[PDB]
């Protein structure tokens, strides 16, 4: 519709006269379309070195492609699943798919290594070895399916205000998991592990061609440091678990020291920017403070904001000649490069100098990353009356509130959004003498509603529209009060009196913004805790100034609070559901209970680096972190069962029980090192980015890698120790 | 059965065709945007009221229609305000996910219940039933450089010419127009009236 | 959804109605067939008639009960406060008055005023001030309505 | 009435109170010399009339 | 819905005054429950003879 | 069909477990009522015209 209405629209430019042209003050056009043109780029980037890491892994310079097709094709069934939902694409589809494209190659992966062992200790044909490697293949692949699917699958389930937003990385990410398995057992291993694969008795290694003949030798040494590694941990094995519970003590620290968010905010190119001055203040003093802001924000900061747009007579804390608010356009996200370009240092930068402005309480600020709901961050109160008391009371309530408001330690900048008692004049008549004078009421009211009220009296036709036509006296006539004693009223007998004889007036007080809820009155003020801290100590934290008083009123919680008060983030009842469903689900590959127990204790081992590489990035907790968790500890438990099925099946075939996890590493090594930087190295444009919502990427990309990086190198140095244990019987 | 893909190699080759086609023909009838709907049904109504205070605006034309805002399905609050131009906003939040239309239609079979007992001036203006959620989109209009051409032509030709064939598009739920249309002002003099012996009435 | 030809019939006949019966409000409800329960007791300090114990409940908790999730009808027993006008027919004849002068002249005086502002816009040029002007406001007490020049 | 009787008062008063409405194709609207008056309105193919 | 009009009508009724009450004279919702408790009643004393 | 689940038992175990907990979430996931919706939809009108 932005783009139906944009240009569609415009059709009517040349019946438009040439006095007149369209300019665009306010958009959202880039925030949406140079998304999708950067996501695509990512997406391009991510399956671009896949190819050649894996190239630089097999050694293979023309039979290369043959994992890499699928890969392509399966990532469309993604989008047609998507449109069998019924479920529009957003940043939330693209944000799963950029981390789930390299998450379903490793089935890819684990075919070509049943094509290279036997390949490589083995002169077989590969039509002879396609019913060798789907022997050994079908018993393994068909079960990383449902111990994967199961970290979502009861993630999908829950609903709400933050159920919509748990969509999108729901099944719609496995889905692609739940077509790949699909295609790995019809598509992969009947042709592209014998067609497009010769004989050439390949045990090279040796030269390679031109910068590329020292590599195999390093790999095999650090298969050999590996293989003595593990020898060297079979040791004592006892300090090798006391070091392994003091990180699991380690954890819940981390995890307690580290405070959360909630849906971080970007640059967007857009600034908000408020005026306020004090009450009885006309549309010329708050005509006098935007021009003055209109050409300070043209000239001293003109290498960060492109146009700026002001209005007067509306804004977002009520309206009148008291309020005024300005949209701001920045350059584009090519134009305006460097961190001090961003909208934080153009906030504070706006604040310190809206400081020296002394009339006008000016404020400026950004929207969040959700446009559809809130103007900006933080929380509301609002505060209702039950017993119906009065006005004076209240405001004398909500002025006691905002004295005890930065007192409080677990809040800063609580504002009102309504505003003072305006100083209002209050008209009274002595009807007595004015029908000793001869005068009647309605012809009074008349006269003072159409003389000061702006009446509306019919319709009227012009160039072929119907417009209205009003009834006023004239301004400067009424400016003053003594300017209102200025008119007359017609008695019983046709002569005029003036209006003082009868009809005087005084001054009063009266708010120019009342506010109902729920069919009583109620004020509100908003704000935001300290830079860092959540929302449920500031919530904590108020709901013990409610004390302070009169007696009669009462609090409640509206706007994104509302949601927040009823069911936020449910990290309780979280976590818990989708560790039972996959420790009931990992049994059914092994038959066992022991060994699948032992090797669930491999997700502490993964879930620990993702929480202080947000620490030594400077970023906190957030729903994207938090399904950054479960699909870091997904691609640890998916790193970690692949390898202990082959020691299990092994340890029957010829091996003992101890010998056999060795064996398993010694001859699975290949992959599990191979697949990890096979995926994190395309997630690095992602991991790092400045641009076009560089905030939600910067808010995935340190998580993952973190999470990993405990899981890969650290990890295979714990499970077969795990796998051997002597409670294992 | 099973293993039945060894021996035909282009039949396990149509398959991923098929759901390449599949995925192929499906970018180009799905929506693009950024974010879905996380927001709840945000049902707003407004009215105007020419020339009177924030206190008659409310013990007049809010108190008589917020009696009536109720038996709604999935009624979560109502946030109302006033004004001292004679505005107010009675915007009635709903539950999540929820079609609004229905929404729209209770509130106003509701809302005829207090149309009669409005007062005459303000029934003439015309009540406002938006599905507006909370934000705008875009801003356009504006005048040349020619000059001869002031604000109120311009909000003239604003109304009178470019939001007709705008407002019943795809997407559109509410307009925020800065600054009204054309209209007869007739303005008057007191001292004028007093000599020709005649009120405003 | 199945009131939508419930929602249109009352457009061919809501303005073709006696005006006293419009100035109350066709009021169409979603009722079925029975209630759930009821609420609503004097205490035991007495003190209260059978009619503000009403006033009270759909003074204070008719709508919180009515905007809630599941109530499509009530239908209380009393109702609210009312400023009850008593005429007598022996004094109106003494002061020689019909009862439509009284409600024209309750209609004429009971009347809230959209009176504006000072400082309304388009002002003059230069005018540092606005404040809205407030006239004749609703009466409150019995009193108030006893102070009524008939 | 007539006509521009009806084509001034009616018609052109309540084609402009019949915006922000879903799934519009055109809003057809006529009128005659005797007092009648249409406003008929198309929506999208395969809707809901009700 | 019942309990939902249960704590709506708790949470306020502290700032009534003190010369009011509030009672259920006439009321549906506790045969559901006592039904339901006496049918769950005869499912461990039910399945325990089979 | 049977006779892949009397050798593999964890695996004839592990549908009934998860069959239990999708039970244990429907439990606390469903409304309880005493009756259905037998009676017909019916709309009402209601006025006030004293005198």
């Amino acid at each position: 519709t932005a783009k139906a209405i944009r240009q569609t629209i415009a059709n009517l430019e040349p019946f438009m006269p040439q006095g007149m042209k369209v300019v665009y003050p306010y958009d959202t056009t880039p925030v949406v379309s140079a998304s999708i043109h950067e996501v695509v780029k990512t997406l391009g980037e991510a399956i671009l070195l896949v190819f050649l890491v894996m190239y630089l892994f097999l050694q293979n310079f023309r039979a290369t492609l043959i994992p890499t097709i699928a890969v392509p094709v399966v990532l469309l069934g993604t989008f047609g699943v998507l449109a069998a939902f019924g479920f529009s694409i957003n940043t939330l589809t693209m944000f799963g798919m950029v981390l789930a494209i390299g998450l379903l190659v490793d089935d890819a992966i684990v075919v070509v290594e049943n094509v290279e062992r036997v390949m490589a200790e083995e002169g077989l044909s590969p039509r002879e070895a396609a019913r060798k490697s789907m022997g050994q293949i079908q018993g393994a692949l068909v079960g990383i399916a449902m111990v994967l699917s199961a970290v979502f699958l009861p993630m999908a389930f829950f609903g709400g205000s933050t159920g919509v937003i748990y969509r999108q990385f729901s099944i719609t990410i496995v889905s692609a998991m739940a077509l790949s398995v699909i295609v790995a057992l019809i598509l992969t291993p009947a042709l592209c592990a014998t067609m497009l694969k010769p004989i050439e008795k390949g045990d090279h290694g040796e030269h390679k061609g031109g910068f590329f003949g020292w590599f195999n030798r390093m790999f095999l040494s650090t298969t050999h440091g590996y293989e003595r590694g593990v020898a060297s941990i079979l040791k004592h094995r006892a300090p090798y678990l006391l070091i392994y519970v003091v990180i699991v003590a380690g954890m819940i620290w981390m995890f307690t020291r580290i405070p959360t968010a909630f849906l971080p905010d970007e640059d967007q190119g857009v600034l908000f920017a408020q005026v306020q001055t004090p009450p009885g203040s006309s549309a010329e003093r708050t005509q006098v403070v935007v021009d003055s802001m209109r050409e300070y924000l043209l000239e001293k900061e003109s290498s960060s904001v492109s146009s700026v747009f002001t209005v007067t007579g509306f804004n977002f804390a009520g309206r009148g000649q008291s309020s005024g608010m300005a949209f701001i356009m920045l350059k584009p996200w090519e134009e305006r490069p460097g961190g001090e370009n961003s909208v934080f240092e153009l906030a504070k930068r706006a604040q310190m100098h809206f400081f020296s402005f002394k009339d006008a309480m000016v404020f400026a600020f950004a929207p969040p990353s959700v446009l559809e709901l809130g103007n900006a961050t933080g929380f509301d109160l609002f505060l209702q009356d039950q017993a119906g008391v009065g006005h004076e009371v209240l405001l004398q309530a909500r002025n006691k509130f905002l004295m005890l408001a930065a007192q409080n330690p677990a809040l800063q900048r609580v504002r009102p959004n309504g505003m003072s008692d305006e100083p209002q004049y209050k008209l009274e008549i002595d009807d007595e003498k004015a029908s000793a004078l001869g005068v009647s009421l309605a012809d009074i009211n008349s006269t003072v509603s159409i003389a000061w009220g702006s009446s509306y009296v019919n319709d009227f036709i012009d160039r072929g529209r119907v417009k209205r036509v009003y009834l006023q006296g004239r301004p400067d006539a009424r400016m003053n009060p003594d300017d209102l004693s200025k008119w007359y009223v017609r008695n019983d007998k046709g002569e005029m009196v003036p209006f003082n004889a009868f009809a005087t007036g005084k001054w009063e007080y009266g708010s120019p913004k009342l506010e109902r809820y729920n069919g009583v009155p109620a004020m509100e003020i908003l704000g935001e805790p300290a830079p860092g801290l959540s929302s449920g100590d500031a919530m904590a934290a108020v709901e013990e100034i409610v004390k302070q008083l009169p007696k009669g009123v009462g609090y409640s919680w509206t706007g994104l609070s509302y949601e927040e008060r009823l069911s936020g983030s449910q990290a309780p009842a979280l976590y818990a559901l989708s560790l039972l469903v996959v420790f009931l689900c990992l049994a059914a590959l092994y038959e066992s209970w022991s060994i699948p127990f032992s090797v669930m204790l491999v997700v502490p081992l993964g879930v620990i680096g993702a929480l202080l590489a947000t620490s030594m990035r400077g970023l906190s907790n957030d729903v994207f972190f938090q399904v950054g968790l479960l699909t870091t500890i997904g691609l640890s438990a998916k790193n970690a069962i692949l390898i202990v099925e082959f020691a299990k099946e092994l340890h029957e075939q010829g091996k003992g029980i101890v010998e056999a996890a060795i064996e398993a590493c010694r001859m699975r090594l290949r992959p599990i090192v191979m697949t990890s930087l096979a995926f994190i190295l395309g997630v690095v444009p992602l991991a790092i980015s400045t641009g076009a919502g560089s905030g939600s990427q910067h808010a995935i990309g340190t998580g993952v890698i973190g999470g990993m990086v405990t899981a890969t190198v650290l990890a295979i140095f714990w499970v077969p120790l795990f796998y051997v244990a002597v409670s294992t019987l | 059965m099973s293993k039945f893909f060894i021996d035909r190699p282009i039949f396990a080759w149509v398959i991923a065709l098929v759901i390449m086609l599949a995925g192929g023909l499906s970018i180009l009838s799905l929506p693009v945007n950024q974010y879905p709907a996380i927001a709840p049904p945000a049902i707003a109504v407004q009215v105007s009221y020419p020339g009177a205070s924030a206190e008659t605006v409310q013990d007049t034309v809010v108190q008589v229609i917020e009696q009536q805002m109720n038996g709604i399905d999935n009624l979560r609050y109502i946030s109302s305000e006033s004004n001292s131009d004679g505005s107010m906003t009675i915007t009635v939040t709903f539950e999540q996910g929820t079609d609004p239309d229905i929404a729209q239609v209770q509130v106003q079979n509701k809302l005829q219940l207090a149309t009669p007992l409005l007062p005459q001036e303000v029934q003439r203006q015309g009540i406002r039933v938006t599905k507006a959620v909370k934000n705008f989109l875009m801003v356009v209009g504006v005048v040349s450089t020619d000059g001869s051409m002031t604000k109120e032509d311009l909000s003239n030709y604003i109304v009178s010419n470019i939001q007709d064939p705008l407002s019943r598009t795809k997407g559109v739920g509410d307009f925020q127009v800065f600054g009204s249309q054309y209209s007869m002002r007739i303005w008057l003099d007191p001292a004028k009236l007093n000599s020709y012996q005649l009120t405003p009435g | 959804i199945a009131q939508v030809q419930v929602q249109n019939k009352l457009q061919l006949a809501t303005p073709l109605l006696p005006q006293e019966v419009q100035r109350q409000g066709i009021r169409v409800t979603k009722a079925v067939k029975n209630f759930l329960m009821v609420v609503g007791v004097v205490s035991t300090d007495g003190s209260m008639t059978k009619e503000d114990l009403s006033n009270y409940i759909v003074s204070n908790i008719q709508d919180p009960l009515s905007r809630t999730k599941g109530v499509g009808d009530f239908q209380v027993f009393g109702s609210q406060y009312s400023m009850r006008i008593w005429l007598d027919p022996a004094k109106l004849n003494s002061y020689q008055l019909t009862p439509g002068d009284v409600s024209s002249a309750i209609q004429a005086q009971n009347v809230q005023i959209s009176s504006g502002q000072l400082g309304g816009l388009p002002a003059v040029k230069g005018q540092q001030l606005n404040a809205t002007i407030i006239g004749k406001t609703r009466l409150q007490t019995a009193e108030q309505f006893e102070n009524i020049l008939l």
